[PDB]
């Protein structure tokens, strides 16, 4: 059990205070550190499993030491001294230079950062794939390639007597959250008037009991079988934009079309789903076009009318309905039109802002 | 929970479903960055390049090796209070 | 004509269905990968177009041959046979965290992704100028290598059997749209009080009939005779920001500049536009200074008054004014103060929602 | 459509315009990354490392060469129905 | 004493006349291009100082003459000259890609714009280290190191008959603003209800006189004995965030914890404040849990109540109390409930604007 | 100007000041990048690629001179007024 003298130290995150204490239970005794260090400069090879009975492998990695063996050794006796010098001496300031982009001042919280072995690719030689297969992973599945792209390090000392870092890395593995199910988001354009409109929604949404959330896919590979994440994907919703997914159309917003068009079809649970105002839709079985009732917004093509359908030059059977016959556009309700580049919300804010002033002077006066 | 039938009268539809899956870090392994490489079959014919890079990497070094001793220094076994 | 499996497919994004259909079309025929798998294996250069009489060429490119002829086969009767392999294998390995890169998980779906050119460097041998040169493509004029870059690729074929990626590429020309004017933005600064303002434009927007658009110069580049995008760079423009476009000052959005200075100055038109209430304005000619009058928050400097004026310590000589003497601030309406950071734009908004939900039960108690 | 005299008065400047030019994609051309390298003139001094290449790569190359046969195989001529 | 023609340019940015002008001031004079021209034919060095005795010293490098040296020279008579020629090919191909990189097409305005010396590693030879050496800078404090990657460089002349390229470049130097203070805030969650919740602050801001402003990190190292920055960072903080930071709750909005948890404690003047709701706090000294008071919302220990106190599992000793006693809920004004996510910005803020439309109605008929 | 005390009751901390320093730029230095390589040591080996390699730079060159020619022709001095 050991304590942090929080008095001493005065201000620390929690992110700080566990990392430092995880500095303290992963960092190598000081009698381990003289062994280590004897084993360092004994070796001669780029990557080396360092086993010492009793205690735990050691992996070293040496940045330029496969650039020395297989170039500048085997010229020692063709090349002057002088030439051989100036070789090595270039590897040594290009690498230098990777070691202070990753650990120099860029380096904000030494004590609590996680540097992902990716980044660490050039400060190990500029590949990674054998510090890998030292480690066990085979590189045979797509899962164990995440994975082994997952591990982050952590500095546990530096050694300014023999210059060299000591790094504790942590396997990643998988942990299934039952109860979250990832939804992938996908829209169609709809016309109003010469208005070309879509539903501003979420690429990607979660589930989680009664919650839908955000979901961040940066950190995410859609793998077959589920969704993998190397970090934490779930994020807040607000409250409206949930409605919007429990179907409250009016709590939906939507955007005028970039360019010129949208999606103006999509192939859905063996149906089209298809703006034939915007597109040409044509039934393929009988040769007859297919109309868009003027006030209806969408036309949702099923093998019960149309068993072949061709949808702007190209054909596709489809099924049988899974989507109701469209409805008149007077029997929905259309959310509020919006713009996202920042600029516009910006402006529409600011606007919004001096028309509520103004209305906080007036409400007063009559009541 | 999410009403995909008032979602498709406005163009909107779910194109797939899966599980979610996150990484979690368990265990531990060491690693060591070897900053000194072995020169001993290069003869005495890289000592000024290597006697300068060693000269680079203290500035580097040293500021991180201050900052873990500031920690650790203020982290005692229990029976210290 | 073919025919698109719905049912059986289930779901399809629009850009999934056509990608799928022009696989098909481009896709090479099943014994013409036949003849390419023989053809690839007895040839040995690192580039090359494989001519079959009757069929089209198809270029071949391997990723570490120049450095197998280049480097290690002269050093065949020098180096040990192991020494041989090692420096081949660092080659592969680091040839291999490439094709990973690119074609691995992090690629999403793999049917309709189109890679451009340069990504695909690394995987053509770490250059692409000999490439586009067997491809036609001279580098002698700036157009054609900003056509050369835009090229995407699409994947046709992966070959498990003999190891290789068939792509489809195609040439990108320019498509002039007449009606499209794009317009580069510029503003300066003028004082309200001790508060220094500047105008929220966006840096450039576009006209296009009765519409203003919003402009993303991402893909763009401005050369001499016209904007060449490698995509739509159109987008949609809030009809408010389009009313200040318009000559509404008052939906124009402001917000005070950042450190401690704006572009106190700009030529335009021969003129010089001055905040001279925030630097020194003089009449070069006359040697007098020029002061801002105080109910004016811009000075409008044209031959008129002084043919050569200095501004905050540069000279510049001026033509005949093509823009009217300032008018009193009195004159202008101005438009709200906004800022553009998000946390701010999210502050202020909860602020405002806050302030409606209020007013939201007042009008029915009086009303 | 663009008021440049009330925006002047406000300290926006109009400083250049041009036409707007699209790239569009046509025609076609193959090309083919060729994965194995010709290794003859290296007599068999690099079978252990190109054999563990081909190894690494398979990992990456069925996925992909799997979901190109899962669009194409939904894609008939017409006449099947 | 020099004039720019302003009615014969037309239109410049302030940006583009002062770089014009310094241009002229900075630019060699006719002849000693021709001396520099001759002294570059004459050399065949990687990096030179040339210098001709009263003129400036001019640091001339070649970006790929370390390679035709090291790597073609000592094989001229062991390599083909068909071979010789084509290892040289691909160096050049590579080097100019990065020509055309830097200096091509994508550079929008030359004359004006200033060019990172980190951005011109690979034309320099793909390491500046021995460039930064020869103009002085010793790799010896990080400081030094800073600064030294702080020098951006302006193109003075483009030699088209010898092909070479004149930049000159500026020594950064710091400026101490003694009247702004940077600030890092940090927060911890708290729970009302079962929601977990956060206040919205920047992680930077700056204070200056009567002014809170916000700060932008991105360029600027957090030094021991100040903040460096390499660029202005400071930017205008609205109103009503800057009321927030001065003590008004109620203008500080708030939102939900991502994930699973917040930052539910922190260290700072010696003393923890956590969300003990949230997370088991315990006294060590006593051995007895710390409960907080249900209508209190965070929990804040010292050494008056809880000399060593445990809080998730980690142990910290802390000092005297620097911060009060909790205080109930209903004594704090809370602001604002806000989501940062984009989409969710804009869909609330058209449904703002929206129902601020139909109020616009409403307050005029019975008024 | 900051409130420390009642943003604590909303579990926001100050956890470090600084002083705030800005890098200026002063005094001048020239430096010159030579793109065409001394090869007189390769004995004509190389002469096709490098007449290939100055014609590649010629067309990224040429612009760049005359946008800088563009400019410093509208810079006289003072007395042509
Ligand atoms: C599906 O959408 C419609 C609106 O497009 C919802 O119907 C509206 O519901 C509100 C309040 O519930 C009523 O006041 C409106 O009069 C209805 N409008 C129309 C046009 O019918 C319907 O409730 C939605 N279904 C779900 C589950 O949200
Ligand atoms: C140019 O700008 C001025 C405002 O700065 C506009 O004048 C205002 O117009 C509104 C409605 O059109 C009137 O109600 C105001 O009384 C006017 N304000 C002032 C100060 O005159 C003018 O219309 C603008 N011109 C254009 C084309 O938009
Ligand atoms: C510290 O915070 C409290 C609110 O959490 C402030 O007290 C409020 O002040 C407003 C206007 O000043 C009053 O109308 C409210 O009735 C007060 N609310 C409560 C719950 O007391 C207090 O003024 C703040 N201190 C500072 C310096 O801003
Ligand atoms: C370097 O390599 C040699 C050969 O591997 C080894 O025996 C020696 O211990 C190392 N030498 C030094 C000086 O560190
Ligand atoms: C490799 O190269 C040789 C010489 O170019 C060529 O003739 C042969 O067909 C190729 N050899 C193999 C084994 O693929
Ligand atoms: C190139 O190098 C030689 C030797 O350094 C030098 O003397 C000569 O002036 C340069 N030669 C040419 C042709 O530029």
């Amino acid at each position: 059990g050991v304590v942090l003298a929080g008095a001493a130290l005065g201000v620390a995150t929690a992110a700080q205070i566990t990392a430092g204490i995880a500095l303290h239970q992963s960092m190598l005794n000081s009698q381990a550190i003289d062994n280590l260090r004897a084993s360092l400069e004994t070796t001669n090879q780029a990557i080396e499993a360092i086993r010492q009975a009793g205690q735990e492998m050691i992996l070293a990695v040496q940045g330029v030491q496969d650039y020395i063996n297989n170039e500048l050794i085997p010229s020692m006796n063709q090349l002057s001294c002088d030439l051989i010098g100036q070789k090595l001496g270039l590897k040594l300031l290009r690498y230098y230079t990777e070691i202070l982009s990753l650990f120099g001042p860029s380096l904000r919280d030494p004590i609590s950062a996680e540097i992902s072995i990716q980044a660490l690719s050039y400060a190990l030689g500029g590949d990674i794939n054998k510090v890998l297969e030292k480690l066990g992973y085979s590189g045979g599945d797509l899962l164990g390639i995440l994975e082994s792209r997952g591990i982050k390090a952590r500095i546990t000392h530096v050694d300014t007597e023999s210059y060299f870092i000591v790094l504790s890395i942590a396997y990643p593995t998988l942990s299934e959250i039952k109860g979250v199910i990832v939804h992938r988001l996908e829209g169609v354009s709809y016309n109003i008037g010469s208005q070309e409109w879509y539903t501003t929604v979420p690429k990607y949404v979660a589930t989680q009991g009664y919650l839908i959330s955000n979901f961040d896919e940066s950190s995410c590979t859609f793998m077959p079988e589920g969704t993998v994440c190397s970090q934490n994907a779930l994020y807040p919703m607000s409250p409206l934009l949930q409605e919007c997914l429990r179907g409250s159309t009016k709590s939906c917003a939507r955007t005028l079309v970039s360019g010129s068009f949208g999606n103006r079809f999509i192939l859905s649970q063996g149906n089209l789903i298809a703006n034939c105002a915007s597109i040409l839709c044509k039934c393929y079985t009988t040769g007859t076009i297919i109309n868009q009732d003027p006030d209806k917004i969408l036309t949702y093509i099923a093998a019960d009318h149309c068993p072949v359908v061709e949808v702007n030059g190209v054909t596709i059977q489809v099924g049988s309905r899974r989507y109701p016959d469209a409805v008149y556009l007077h029997r929905i309700d259309l959310g509020p039109p919006i713009s996202l580049e920042r600029l516009d919300v910006g402006t529409n804010l600011g606007n919004a802002i001096a028309k509520l002033e103004d209305a906080k002077e007036l409400l007063e006066s009559s009541d | 929970q999410i009403h995909w039938g008032n979602l498709s009268k406005i163009g909107v539809v779910g194109i797939g479903s899966a599980s979610y899956k996150v990484m979690t870090r368990s265990s531990h392994q060491s690693l060591v960055i070897k900053l000194m490489p072995n020169i001993t079959l290069l003869n005495n014919c890289t000592r000024v390049e290597i006697a300068e890079y060693r000269r680079l990497l203290r500035t580097v070094l040293e500021p991180i090796r201050d900052a873990l001793n500031a920690m650790t220094q203020n982290i005692r076994p229990v029976q210290s209070v």
